[PDB]
């Protein structure tokens, strides 16, 4: 008995070689192997195969290799791989990726990935199933944020903030150990993951240090605190001893130093460089430069993300509004001019596409936006591949190599910049269960459903008063993951080892899983995933014209992008 | 060009189901007065006692058709099924407690059938 | 008023629809969420005119056209579903491929 | 001095042999008796009774017979009467039904309801009063759905699911130790009383028991677990033990058995059979004849409730979008006929006046509206009315005996069949304060307030910027019940008695009350208050016409009901 | 704008005023819930207007009559009461059974 | 339709513009944040019908003027910011002096 392709995809969802539209993009990607067996799919519903004594064995407790959730037939998309399994879950972790139901009749079954009693299903036939996004330039200003952010699948929050105070309207920074305490406290009510970065600026080790010992999984060094030689370095010294990742925004004014100066105090130590094309700040005009360096793990913010007709007008005005410019003083109209630069955004679409830029983020309500960062980072894509064509990698006319490189930019290396690739970023065995369903029609739009350590924490849901949940209005609402207790056992505050061994979770009496920062400061460029291209970057003084291997980065802004009016009601 | 929001481009071909295992065709008789439709993956001896066939030939079976489908038996109604091979460790346990162990155990799974009046042990 | 729950939230839905059909009058292409306020209203406003559901699991079908909205919108739209207070109590309609 | 009954009732509320309409229903109740003294009615307000050295005594500290609340004058609508009293709560309790106020000046004062400086007073004269709605048929797929729930008059929730997961979505069911507490955790922010039902499926009994040991209150065997002969009889087993419920959705397919099959399973145990009538599932097509048996305690849902002219065309749709069915598929629309039936519905009304169908449930977000159990209680009872006239058992022109075979079916039978009865589903002393104020205009429709363990918990209540708090809008609210650690005093998390012995609430840190699940296998159809019928029902299989006693039961759809374009703005 | 609690819940009265005003338009007698927000946001503009408390008194009587709602809603409604910033600032306006 | 939080929330922006649009039409000066939502309904809408940031930058400095505000009124809005869908996805408008 054989069944034709397309009835097979309308069935389980797509198996090997077939290829799938993300969005209304032109990027396809195409199912690189399938664990299923053919004949022997899991699904669940009236008379269907997850049944007892059927695909569902009767037979064995919960400890007995049996799977507390089953996602059936998904699609995944990871830096690890294009392809089609059953995803197992237990004790809010991934357990299993390959093939679930009942080894009693079934052939292939993952020994680990029964279907008992124990077990729910979520049907992802269909579906794509990413990682949740790693976001690691957030500002806390406006607790609104974090809805707008699950809605466009970002799981994880790093970053810092007291709410809408100037200095964390500016900077990603929570400062000292009490504001640190305080906002741990906040963090038990925010259905997210979070890791909080103190204050990295001083030119005393005890003051930075203190920060890192109250609780903070970080240090974000930012200009408008004094990015000078001495905060660079106590900063980095502090990160080394700790184990604990430093970001940086740079001096853009160059008043204490020029690129050279900055990378100089740097001294070859690892950095996270923020916004690294500089509209979001950074020494003027060549900050970008850092992303050639082995030492430097490069994201972009996300207004720049990508460069289109509207972007200069608007990034002119953001900046004067922002900064309190006065167009009538020419200081700051010279100063608008170096930092907002056609010349810069171009060529970032270019270093992404390359591997060049090596991660996405948001600067979240500072100058950036909490819920396009997996959005616009599929915009950037597209029109690289409009704009450039198939990458010479690429195979089967699909966009796989791409859409890898891509994927990587916003799940794995924000983790494993981090310390934190050994919890979340990626749907591989033994990680956090943070999933994100997605319907290929609103692939990187808006988000099907939200996992959180194995729970689903957000959907896109109708009518709580209807019959069945898929009446209008369908909305992103929080779910029972959020509610309650539950919302302590599927989130993680990601600290410091040292706040850890010095107990201050059960100090503040917190009550979310603990996760352990480590493994930072032994990486390199060499370590982003898809994305590890050192190279000499010119930036010429004069033209602000980007080079790379002697030859002129540019491209073309876009008049239209996909992912855009076709979803949005505003 | 038209664009289709998240659509497929399937690859050419047919996916062939149950590769490799057995095929057998029986005719079954539904000889209740109220409709039985039976899914992909129930041990077939181990259907309602009203289905008339020869129950022998659904041990250690289940029907030739994709993963989550069903034959439907309208009251009276006889026809033709195909039947595949269960695979894994060929056991069966639950379901209408007939077999509760390997599949091999022919005569134990008829005895019990015989007993309790599943039609058509011979 | 006495207000409960989907009566608060269903004001929004008739928002959404005034707002598409403002669009739609200015000569606009209508997009996705759009069309979809668009068509659940027309159920709703529907119900409350006392029609039944099959009429409006007819008319509903008719409420916009492939020439109203943007390309691909038609096959985002496998249905719209909507519950409504019709004369003899709530009940659910369902339009199957509102738009071609 | 005498006052006319019209003014009486103005003031005090009804008295006896007063009569009183449900909103705009044709249905009558009628006061039975009333505990006051006539002259030393309680009342709250300027110059009124209850103040110091008059109705409220100034001498009694809380523990001497003094009350914490109460509820002056309420017209209780309840299975053990239609009466008048005031009520009396304490500790979160009723402990008195009768007459509250002052023994120092007071005639027929109940000794245990003295008015004191502890006692708060809500005004109930002119309101009904009954006991909050007991849904036995949740499924648990958006938080959202609780307000929902509120707005009605429910107060307990008894079901299963891990939010808009498929599994969930199909079953009442929380699978697995896991699942269980997790489900127990979120339980902790949700307004409202909850039992979680596991899997009942398998073949062995330790899978099925751990999830009662992990701390669920009952098992739902359902159809797209499989409903087996091995199901049905481990589920049943395991409850005989552990003392809880099991609900049954059976095999509408007649896959494993035809009725008579699950029947010879069942083997005179003890079941809740959901949806009896079978629309929302159960053997094709005479299911509806569970509700004959003894050891069948039979709920409908509230989507055929009752049979309207909209209600096919509706429902073959409904099944259409819910089992993904296709019109161009013969077995797909042979399923649908065979399972969406007329003569089915009709004679559901006609069960339910009759007491042979003894509970009513929603089937929330799976098959039925989370807020309209007690809504569509009462349109069945007024179409009963009008088709088949005040029954037999009426005397005075009211309908005291229909309101009463009725207000069970949705507060008193499910407790019973849950095994939670000793706490909640009636307006008895002993038992907790789940209490639901109405306005009769507004009877069924929208509660006034809905009061939990003795505390308001949601309110129809207006502007909270207003000098006072009736000006416009007036919405449902969540009131100071459901805020901070209050939540947890007010409502309760029932569990079975092995998971309370074993120390469940203490290892998860659950802080709401924890109430036991008991005598649930010792009961039957004769424990349905007013709706204890037995009786054989024929189901014709070639035309599913109904007889009980010889007789078919059939009755016409309506086009209008009340309770719905008069009260509703969608 | 800077909205507070208020102004954000008094728009949904506008809202619900629009929707009915739209179903008295296209025939329908109203309902309950329809009525109460006609009358309520009728208050709410007066205010807005300038007009007196003493003038929104007599004016409310007449907004909607008992041929404008369904059987029983005049009697449902005893009165309805609207807080709106008037020229001397937040004043309380009660509609004494505004429809005979 | 799938709202997102801000989809939702903007919707009370539209809506806050149809009231002060109301309101001017019977004549009324407007206030501070009926100013503020007529003039960011106007960008949105803009955006929608796919203006440029720079048009809408200039357009927004004549949607109202001294005579259509009151006293004050103008010398409170320092500008007016707003996010919206263009053709070429989210951007930022502010436009500077609205009011003059
Ligand atoms: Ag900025
Ligand atoms: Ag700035
Ligand atoms: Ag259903
Ligand atoms: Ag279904
Ligand atoms: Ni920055
Ligand atoms: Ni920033
Ligand atoms: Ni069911
Ligand atoms: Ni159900
Ligand atoms: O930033
Ligand atoms: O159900």
């Amino acid at each position: 008995m054989k069944i034709n392709r397309q009835q097979y995809a309308e069935s389980y969802g797509p198996t090997v070689g077939d290829q799938v539209r993300l969005a209304d993009t032109d990027l396809w990607i195409e199912v690189e192997k399938d664990y299923t067996t053919y004949g022997d799919e899991a699904n669940f519903g009236g008379g269907k195969v997850l049944r007892e004594g059927m695909g569902e064995n009767g037979t064995y407790t919960r400890t007995e290799n049996v799977l507390d959730l089953l996602l059936t037939n998904a699609l995944i998309l990871d830096y690890t791989g294009i392809y089609k399994a059953d995803i197992g879950v237990k004790d809010g972790y991934i357990v299993g990726i390959g093939k679930g139901g009942n080894p009693d009749i079934m052939d292939g079954v993952t020994p680990n990935m029964i279907v008992g009693t124990a077990t729910e299903v979520i049907a992802a036939e269909g579906k794509i199933v990413t990682a949740g996004g790693i976001d690691t330039h957030v500002h806390f200003i406006n607790p609104d944020q974090v809805d707008v952010a699950l809605a466009n699948g970002i799981t994880t929050l790093f970053g810092g903030g007291t709410g809408p105070a100037e200095g964390s309207k500016a900077t990603t920074v929570t400062p000292g150990p009490w504001n640190i305490e305080k906002m741990l406290k906040s963090t038990e009510g925010l259905p997210i993951n979070v890791g909080i970065l103190g204050k990295g600026h001083g030119s005393s080790i005890a003051p930075i240090m203190e920060q890192i010992d109250a609780g903070a999984a970080g240090l974000k060094i930012h200009e408008d605190w004094g990015a000078t030689p001495a905060s660079i370095d106590r900063s980095l010294t502090v990160a080394d001893e700790a184990d604990v990742q430093v970001a940086i925004h740079s001096d853009t004014l160059n008043e204490a130093g020029f690129l050279e100066d900055t990378l100089r105090a740097i001294n070859g130590r690892v950095i996270h460089s923020f916004h690294v094309e500089g509209a979001g700040g950074g020494h003027a005009p060549d900050i970008m430069a850092m992303a050639g360096h082995p030492n430097v793990l490069p994201s972009s913010t996300n207004p720049t993300r990508p460069f289109t007709v509207n972007t200069i007008d608007e990034h002119l005005d953001m900046l004067m509004v922002c900064h309190h410019l006065k167009q009538n003083i020419p200081e700051d109209v010279a100063f608008a001019d170096s930092r907002i630069r056609p010349e810069t955004i171009a060529a970032e679409d270019i270093l992404h596409d390359l591997g060049i830029i090596s991660m996405m983020s948001t600067d979240a309500l500072a100058m950036g936006r909490a819920g396009e960062m997996v959005l616009r980072t599929w915009q950037t894509a597209d029109k690289m591949k409009k704009q450039r064509g198939p990458l010479a990698e690429e195979k089967n006319g699909s966009d796989n190599f791409r859409a890898k490189r891509y994927v990587s930019k916003y799940t794995i290396n924000p983790a494993i910049a981090q310390g934190i690739a050994h919890e979340v970023g990626s749907i591989e065995e033994g990680k956090f269960a943070d999933l994100v369903l997605w319907e290929p029609k609103f692939f990187g739009v808006k988000a099907d459903r939200v996992i959180k350590g194995g729970i689903i924490a957000y959907a896109q849901i109708g009518d709580p008063s209807a019959s069945i949940p898929t009446p209008q209005p369908v909305m992103g609402r929080r779910m029972y993951g959020t509610v309650g207790d539950l919302i302590h056992d599927t989130n993680i505050t990601f600290m410091s080892k040292s706040s850890i061994q010095q107990g201050v979770p059960a100090k503040l009496g917190l009550k979310r899983r603990i996760g352990t920062v480590k493994n930072c400061r032994n990486i390199g460029k060499k370590d982003m995933k898809w994305n590890d291209v050192t190279t000499d970057i010119d930036i010429n003084p004069e033209t602000y014209e980007v080079k790379v291997d002697g030859e002129v980065l540019t491209c073309e802004p876009v008049k239209e992008l996909p992912m855009a009016q076709r979803y949005f009601l505003f | 060009n038209y664009i289709v929001p998240g659509e497929y481009r399937v690859a050419e071909g047919e996916i062939e189901i149950n590769a490799g295992r057995e095929k057998t065709t029986i005719r079954v008789s539904n000889t209740g007065d109220r409709p039985i439709q039976v899914g992909s993956h129930i041990h077939f001896v181990e259907v309602n006692k009203e289905l008339l066939f020869d129950r022998a030939e659904g041990i250690g079976r289940r029907l030739n058709i994709p993963s989550g489908t069903a034959a439907r038996f309208e009251p009276g109604e006889e026809m033709e099924v195909e039947l595949t091979e269960l695979g894994g460790n060929r056991e069966v346990f639950g379901i209408s407690d007939l077999t509760n162990g390997s599949v091999d155990n022919k005569e134990l799974i008829l005895q019990r059938a015989k007993e309790l009046g599943y039609k058509g042990v011979e | 008023m006495h207000l409960n729950p989907a009566e608060k939230e269903k004001l929004q839905i008739f928002l959404a629809s005034e707002l598409a059909l403002k669009r739609k009058a200015r000569g606009l292409k209508l997009n996705y969420p759009e069309a979809v306020a668009i068509i659940t209203s027309f159920i709703m406003e529907g119900a409350r005119d006392g029609k039944t559901v099959a009429m409006l699991m007819e008319e509903g079908k008719h409420v916009l056209t492939r020439d109203d909205v943007m390309e691909g919108v038609p096959e985002m739209i496998d249905d719209i579903q909507a519950e409504a207070t019709f004369p003899d109590g709530t009940k659910l309609v369902t339009v199957h491929n509102p738009i071609s």
